[PDB]
């Protein structure tokens, strides 16, 4: 929305009110640990392979 | 103040909050869910899980 | 193999995996379909304190049920 401050130099404005706002941040952390056996994905129930 | 939602409820087994326990509900675990245990996948049905 | 209750239409005879490799086979002998499911392997992992101290080792069977292998422990890791 386009908005324009009422900007003025001997004018002011200060809030008379508050309000309490709770936010929330949403952060990964760690993946799932994986493990690969690299003999059996290659070949897979070959010793001639292996 | 009240941080009766965000502190641990004993009545659930795992101590975990009401916002944690929608947390955790929201996020689809998917695979890796609990343990695939060996002895379990020994028992096989016509649709396999990934 | 174990028995299996994947119905195969009668002009099929192997059931394959999604790796395209055969899971599912139909016995020529007797019609009966069975089920093919690779034998138990994992990964061994060696606990030990350091070479400095002593020499005592503890095995763990990543993954694998005990039963399916002395001092024997469930651990939600693997066999120990
Ligand atoms: C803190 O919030 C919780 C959750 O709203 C309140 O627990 C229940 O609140 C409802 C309000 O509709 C009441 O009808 C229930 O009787 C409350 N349950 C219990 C066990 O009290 C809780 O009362 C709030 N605590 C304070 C101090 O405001
Ligand atoms: C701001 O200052 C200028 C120059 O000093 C002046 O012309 C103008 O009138 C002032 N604004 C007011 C008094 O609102
Ligand atoms: C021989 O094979 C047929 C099907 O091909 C089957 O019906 C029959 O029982 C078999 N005979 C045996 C196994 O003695």
């Amino acid at each position: 929305a386009e908005n324009s401050v009422a900007y003025s130099n001997n004018s002011i404005a200060i809030p008379t009110n508050f309000t309490i706002s709770v936010t929330t941040e949403i952060l990964p952390v760690s993946m799932t640990k994986t493990s690969v056996d690299c003999t059996m994905y290659i070949c897979g129930d070959s010793t001639e392979c292996s | 103040f009240n941080f009766s939602q965000i502190l641990p409820d004993p009545s659930k087994p795992s101590k975990r909050s009401f916002i944690e326990d929608l947390l955790f509900n929201k996020v689809t675990l998917a695979d890796a869910g609990f343990i695939k245990q060996y002895g379990d996948c020994l028992g096989d049905i016509a649709a396999r899980d990934l | 193999l174990t028995e299996s209750n994947k119905k195969f239409l009668p002009f099929q005879q192997f059931g394959r995996d999604i790796a395209d490799t055969t899971d599912a086979v139909r016995d020529p002998q007797t019609l009966e379909i069975l089920d093919i499911t690779p034998c138990s392997f994992g990964g061994v992992s060696v606990i030990t304190p350091g070479t400095n101290t002593s020499n005592q080792v503890a095995v763990l069977y990543q993954g694998v049920n005990c039963t399916e292998v002395s001092n024997v422990f469930q651990t939600r890791a693997g066999c120990l």
